[PDB]
């Protein structure tokens, strides 16, 4: 994931060999948790800062769960990073689906309609900030979320036709789904077994 | 991957524990376009996709395909980009109406009229309320200055001129890689000429710089580190693109290129021809295109290119109505200003030009490819051949009679003058008789041959050219195979004499020694051979465009201008023995021939190495094959 | 005189091309050849009784070449490149006095057999000309 | 390899070890499924002895339209995951595995759904718990429910004999006639390559035949009256702005150029053989195509029956010309045409669909294809119209178009080749009735190649669609 590195200041001469955080692969800055110094024996602090990147992402995953008070708001879309907003949408919506069957109990259809409405209004504000002012990188975030939304509503219709066919059936089994064992801090993505 | 035939192919034999076959073969164009139209900010993009993706499947299945018709997802994406962008530039409407401006500016540029009918039908089957269809747009200043320029251009401002410049102007603000996909006689010249002159009349000054890509080797135009010296050779295109991409960011500029193409010298332009607009070079000069320069390519056919190649460039495919045979006729009408004859001549172009036109169209037919619009240019060349010897300032009846004679002659010599000659299937004199059966204002001689007939303009009698059986000579001198003209050569050389009186002339088609030498020496000896100076070259299948160009420039004085000029004041008439010897290239081009076309079109040249203009001052040609 | 056997490159016939189709070569003349050759020939024609402005030097130039060059061909058409090169340039048939060489006659057999069999021992004439016309016969049999 | 379902089957077993053939009867379904899938594999191979490429003959000689790559590695991987889930769960939810063993591991080397449905139906003919009770591969050779010891069933197929009925290979006994037709023409062209002659099919001249110039926006000419379905010509809700009129206009024009091309090439048959400025190498190479009696028509511009000699193929080529030079200009009327005379049959298909769309559906949506199955309730009768089109001579191969349904014709004379005589098809939007009563009939431009589908159809199948696709049926251009 590390395209480049992003530093604090000119500690130890050139900008701080303490790897404060990586530079995003697509071009952006993404923060670490612990910041280890480049000046040491290479591989060691390499391991350190890479693992810091990992731990940073997974703990901000942990953070984003209830701060998702409501949907990704114009607040929440931009307050939370691109990865934040998309990963939350992914796994949030996945457990929404896992509930949404009621596991072969009545109540799924209206729910499907509601999440399709989520797709509608979400795409709506995404398009709004495409038309209204938004940062080009945040517009890349916007189109990211649009392109999440399209598959989400695709799956909405997919399970509209696949009417009752749940995890006990093959069809929801087929779909992408995340056993969020973040009790262990893992997104145990568990498609067919 | 993707294999060749459904379900059967040619694959590795012993690689047998490493992969698992799955087939990802269905284009999801509806889904993807719907995605990008939410990216283009569209709400019924669901339904928009539902309609329009199938729309282009059906356009592919139905419309008369060509080299410049495609509905692959690439141009699909381009159209969606245009529609979304102008949608956010023209909000507050139904998404379909913006879609229809997109369609209107997109497909009408490339398609034909049958395609237009099919397109209207496909639209209104899905999209009723045709007031949607081709939604309203105004380019008032553009089209007024365009009609102005065309009138000033002499070309008839047939609002297909206005239509085409509308398309081009509205595409320039959309796409900078453009093609003027027309034809011979199309007056694409006139099209961009009206365009650029009118915009010069309205700011953002349109300085155009023409070149034929098939002039010299790709290296010289392109430029290169030398293959044996490793010095960077400057490239004409790259030099101009530094002069052009830079310091001409000031205002809207134009890079014109008349000719045609072949998939040999383009494959490296893939970083500036597209949106990338970034001329990366082998020596890495990295010349960036800016939105102050306009790329255009005045052309006829796409017989050598992949669709992905021309996908970057836009296609403005022209209708022949704006620069056509009757536009040629009325353009000449503009050119004549015989203040009293202008009321009289016009009807002749209907009672003579039209009937002789349909006669030549079906009543007789040829084996030599002839453009009828060039037959209009031919009759117009006869017109300025005969115009100075006409003065309507005198008595009107003799003037009108002599002019009626002139114009019926002009059909004879411009439409049977191009007809199949004798000795094939009875076409020449049969034309002549069936045409003099249609002379109306002035007496038509069914005696002998009107072919034979010069006409004593006063007394109105039709004198045979056998009055000019002279001259006669035959003797070995500083001798080779010998020639001498007689009657038909006298009439032919008088025709070319009236041509060169306007400095005009025509090319020549026919077998060797069919009078050729007699004709050339005849025209040489008639007047000051300093002026009537010639240059005979047989050009063969192996000597080609640079071998032609070197043998071009010996009489070419390079005097002020700088111009390829003749030595002193004279009018060279270069001779070509057989231009149809030179070989086509791998992409079927005898680039010597196209070099000649460049010579005659721009009336000048730039050396492959030099950056200097060498225009043409007074030259003529003599081209047999 | 030039032979297909002597022809190693058809570039040679390219350098014969403008001599015949055009009338004189520029195909092979190197630029120094054209320039200095023209300088010499112009002075020659000035000396040749033709003092002019221009272009009359090339006239006595045509004198000096075509009244003294008269190149002759000796090819066989079976190499079909014969007509191919003419298709590449008309000089091969432009002003070219074609001559049927022959096939090769039985009279050649007879008469050359008398021409050369004359010295062959034994001289015996009935036998030697029985031989001469037997060989005429046999050559015709071999041709058929 | 010595084949035969006994041989094929027991080394299909031997494609598995004992411990993964013979195992615990806890997973008795495991050994049952492995044995059923061994027979399944064996049967795929057996039918793979049939397919297309040199086929004017047996319909049962089509094991596969598009003959697909299978492998025993897939057999072993499916065996792995099956042992996985049957040691795991001796209980079986069918739809899961019936999607798995197909679409996600086997179906990837496939391009058409027809063979996918063929496999899933053929197995489901033997795949169920109701097919887990002494399952019949086909009568006379069954599945013994001793499904723990592989050695026991291995004995049982030491006692199963090789000679299986053709329908024990799930295919009617009509593979043989056209099968040896294939091998007959194989001997033919073999010995053809094995015997030299010079200038007899060249000595036989071939420039004796031509059609002439066709419409140039010149006429509206109408051979569009009767087919015994549309006994009289009809006009219905249509788009006469783009009816078949201009479609056939451009068809006739493009074929006019095509014929002019065959002319200007044929212009030099021996003129090429005796010209100097008029030698024609491509047709010089096609001179052998003339002589070798192979269609020199290679200027591929319309679909065509692929395997036909010059006489039949090119005479019927002229017949296609004739049929469509007649069927040039008919004022929007699309009825019984040969689907080969159409100089592009898909353009014709598009024309007829856009005609139906004003009638059989509404703007911004399209009708669906379904067939003429008789006995429709007498309320709102509208048949001889653009409710459907009319064709003649599409080969209804493997059944018979009798009682105006696909009638069983599979072991009966003229069953490899039945035609459609003629149909008024049905274009509708809600075709939601008679879907398993119908084989989903395709429409192809060929069977000798099965190169491409024109479109599909729903003909009333007299028997189960499972063995109906095991026999297969479709509609085509020609033989």
């Amino acid at each position: 994931n590390i395209d480049n590195l992003s530093f604090r200041k000119d500690e130890r001469g050139d900008p701080t060999k303490i790897a404060t955080h990586m530079h995003s692969k697509e071009g952006e800055v993404v923060e670490f948790v612990e910041d280890c110094s480049c000046d040491g024996p290479v591989e060691v602090w390499l391991q350190n800062v890479v693992d810091s990147m990992k731990l940073a992402l997974q703990v901000e995953f942990r953070k984003a769960i209830p701060t998702y008070d409501e949907l990704p708001r114009t607040k929440w879309i931009y307050v939370y990073s691109a990865q934040n907003t998309v990963v939350v949408s992914r796994t949030f919506f996945t457990q929404e689906i896992n509930e949404a069957f009621d596991d072969l109990e009545e109540g799924n259809e209206e729910a499907l309609k509601v999440e399709l409405d989520r797709q509608v209004q979400q795409l709506a504000d995404l398009i709004d900030e495409i038309n209204k002012e938004q940062t080009s990188l945040d517009r890349k975030k916007l189109i990211t979320l649009c392109t999440i939304d399209v598959h989400s509503r695709d799956l909405v219709q997919k399970l509209i036709d696949e009417r009752v066919e749940d995890q006990m059936c093959f069809q929801w089994q087929s779909q992408l789904r995340y056993i969020q064992s973040e009790k262990t801090k893992t997104c145990q993505v568990n498609i067919c077994d | 991957m993707n294999p060749g035939y459904p379900g059967r192919a040619e694959l590795p034999e012993s690689l047998k524990a490493l992969f698992r076959p799955v087939s990802m073969v269905v284009p999801d164009l509806a889904l993807i376009c719907e995605i990008m139209l939410m990216a283009e900010g569209f709400q019924m993009s669901k339904i928009l996709s539902r309609k329009f993706v199938i729309l282009y499947k059906l356009c592919e299945d139905l419309l008369s395909k060509s080299r410049h018709y495609d509905w692959k997802l690439r141009a699909i994406k381009t159209t969606l980009y245009v529609a979304g962008g102008m949608k956010r530039a023209a909000p507050e409407l139904s998404e379909d109406k913006v879609l229809l401006r997109a369609l209107r500016d997109f497909n009408l540029g490339k398609l034909t009229a049958d395609d237009t009918s099919i397109f209207m039908g496909l639209l209104n089957d899905l999209f009723p309320k045709t007031l949607e269809l081709v939604p309203r747009a105004l380019d008032k200043a553009f089209d007024e200055a365009a009609h102005k320029a065309a009138t000033e251009l002499g070309y008839q401002p047939d609002d297909q001129f206005l239509l085409k410049i509308s398309q081009l102007r509205e595409l320039f603000v959309v796409r900078w890689s453009v093609f003027l996909l027309g034809a011979a006689g199309c007056g694409k010249t006139a099209v961009w000429r009206t365009l650029l002159r009118a915009q010069n009349s309205s700011g953002e000054k349109t300085i155009y710089q023409a070149v034929n890509p098939k002039a010299v080797t790709r290296n010289e135009l392109y430029g290169y580190l030398h293959p044996a010296t490793r010095e960077w050779k400057e490239g004409l295109m790259s030099v101009t693109f530094r002069n052009m991409a830079n310091n001409k960011t000031n205002k809207h500029q134009w890079i014109v290129l008349d000719g045609d193409i072949d998939a040999e010298w383009i494959e490296s332009m893939n970083t500036v021809m597209d949106d990338n607009k970034m001329l990366t070079l082998a020596s890495n000069e990295r010349i960036p295109l800016t939105p102050s320069m306009r790329l255009l390519l005045e052309i006829n056919h796409m017989v050598h290119c992949s669709p992905a190649t021309v996908s970057r460039g836009g296609v403005i495919f022209i209708n022949a109505d704006d620069v056509g045979w009757q536009p040629v006729v009325a353009s000449w009408i503009d050119k004549l200003e015989a203040a009293e004859y202008r009321p009289l001549l016009t009807a002749l172009f209907t009672k003579y030009v039209d009937p002789c036109l349909e006669h030549c169209r079906r009543n007789f037919k040829t084996v030599v490819p002839l453009p009828a619009v060039n037959q209009a240019m031919t009759i117009c060349k006869i017109l300025e051949g005969i115009l100075p010897k006409e003065t309507v300032r005198g008595a009107p009846p003799p003037d009108k009679k002599l002019l009626h004679y002139h114009f019926v002659f002009a059909c004879v010599w411009a439409f049977g003058g191009c007809m199949l000659v004798d000795k094939v299937t009875d076409y020449r004199t049969q034309f002549s008789k069936w045409w003099v059966s249609e002379w109306k204002d002035v007496q038509f001689p069914e005696k002998g041959l009107v072919y034979d007939y010069y006409v004593d303009e006063q007394n109105c009698i039709m004198v045979p050219w056998e009055d000019r059986v002279t001259k006669f000579q035959y003797i070995p001198g500083d001798f080779t195979s010998l020639f001498v003209p007689t009657v038909e050569t006298t009439r032919l050389t008088y025709f070319l004499d009236s041509l060169v009186s306007n400095k005009h002339y025509a090319m020549f088609v026919g077998n060797t020694g069919t009078g050729k030498s007699a004709i050339m020496v005849n025209k040489l000896r008639n007047m000051d051979t300093e002026t009537m100076s010639f240059y005979t070259i047989n050009m063969n299948s192996l000597s080609e465009a640079p071998a032609l160009q070197v043998i071009l420039e010996q009489p070419l004085e390079k005097k002020s201008g700088v111009r390829y000029g003749p030595p002193g004041s004279r009018r060279m008439v270069y001779f070509v023995d057989d231009m149809n010897m030179p070989l086509v290239d791998k992409y079927d081009t005898q680039s010597s021939i196209e070099l000649l076309r460049q010579m005659v079109d721009y009336h000048g040249w730039y050396d492959k190495v030099k950056i200097q203009l060498k225009e043409i001052i007074n030259c003529q040609m003599a081209a047999c094959m | 005189l030039m032979t297909d056997n002597q022809i190693v490159k058809e570039g040679f016939l390219v350098y014969i091309n403008d001599l015949l189709s055009t009338g004189y070569i520029a195909d092979l003349f190197t630029p120094e050849d054209k320039e200095a050759f023209t300088n010499a020939v112009r002075n020659e024609v000035k000396a040749a009784g033709i003092l002019d402005s221009a272009e009359n030097c090339w006239d006595f130039f045509i004198d000096k070449v075509r009244k003294f060059l008269h190149i002759v061909l000796c090819f066989s058409p079976v190499g079909d490149k014969f007509r191919i090169r003419a298709r590449q340039f008309p000089a091969l048939v432009n002003c070219t006095m074609f001559d049927w060489f022959h096939g090769w006659p039985g009279e050649a057999l007879v008469s050359v057999a008398q021409r050369f069999l004359v010295d062959v021992p034994n001289m015996e004439e009935v036998v030697r000309e029985n031989i001469a016309y037997h060989m005429a016969y046999a050559h015709q049999c071999v041709s058929e | 390899p010595p084949e035969g379902l006994k041989a094929n089957l027991r080394r299909a077993w031997n494609n598995f070890n004992e411990e993964i053939l013979e195992s615990c009867a806890k997973q008795a379904e495991f050994r049952a499924i492995v044995f059923a899938l061994c027979y399944f594999h064996a049967a795929l191979l057996e039918r793979k002895k049939f397919g297309v490429g040199n086929l004017p003959g047996a319909r049962s000689g089509i094991g596969w339209n598009m003959n697909y790559p299978f492998n025993t590695g897939d057999l072993l991987c499916c065996g792995q995951t099956a042992n996985n889930y049957l040691e795991n769960n001796v209980k079986v939810p069918w739809e899961d595995l019936r999607y798995n063993f197909g679409e996600i591991m086997y179906g990837g080397h496939i391009v058409e759904d027809y063979d996918r449905r063929l496999a899933m139906c053929y197995l489901r003919k033997y795949v169920n718990e109701g097919l887990l009770d002494n399952m019949e591969f086909f009568p006379g050779f069954a599945m013994p429910p001793n499904t723990a010891n592989h050695r026991q069933v291995l004995e049982f197929i030491d006692e199963v004999m090789p000679p299986e009925t053709p329908l024990a290979f799930g295919l009617h006994p009509n593979a043989e006639i056209g099968f040896k037709l294939r091998e007959a023409e194989s001997f033919c062209n073999s010995l053809v390559q094995l015997q030299p002659r010079e200038s007899s099919g060249e000595g036989g001249m071939s420039a004796e035949e031509r059609a002439k110039l066709v419409l140039d926006e010149v006429v509206d000419k109408l051979p569009d009256i009767f087919d015994m379905e549309d006994v009289r010509s009809k006009i219905n809700p249509d788009d006469p702005n783009m009816p078949f009129v201009m479609v056939a206009i451009q068809e006739s024009e493009r074929m006019n150029m095509l014929l002019a091309e065959m002319k200007r090439s044929l212009l030099e048959l021996d003129l090429g053989l005796k010209g100097d400025l008029t030698m024609t190498e491509p047709m010089e190479r096609l001179l052998k195509a003339l002589a070798t009696d192979a269609v020199p028509g290679s200027w591929r511009n319309l679909a065509y029956p692929s395997l036909r000699p010059l006489g039949s193929w090119l005479g019927n080529l002229l017949a296609r010309h004739a049929q469509l030079v007649d069927w040039t200009a008919e004022l929007s009327t699309p009825k019984a045409v040969w689907l080969s005379g159409l100089f592009n049959p898909q353009s014709f298909l598009t024309a007829v669909m856009q005609a139906t769309a004003r009638r059989n559906d509404w703007p911004l949506d399209k009708t669906v294809i379904i067939t003429e199955v008789t006995k429709k309730q007498p309320d709102q009768i509208e048949a001889n119209s653009r409710d459907g089109a009319f064709i003649h001579g599409l080969t209804l191969e493997g059944a018979r178009w009798d009682d105006k349904i696909g009638a069983l014709d599979d072991s009966k004379p003229k069953e490899l080749f039945c035609p459609m005589p003629v149909i008024l098809v049905r274009a509708v939007t809600q075709d939601k009735a008679e879907m398993k009563d119908v084989y989903k009939c395709p429409v192809y431009t060929t069977e000798a190649r099965f190169r491409e589908e024109v479109f599909e159809a729903q003909l009333k199948s007299k028997h189960t669609e499972i063995k109906w696709v095991l026999a297969g049926v479709c509609l085509f251009l020609d033989v």
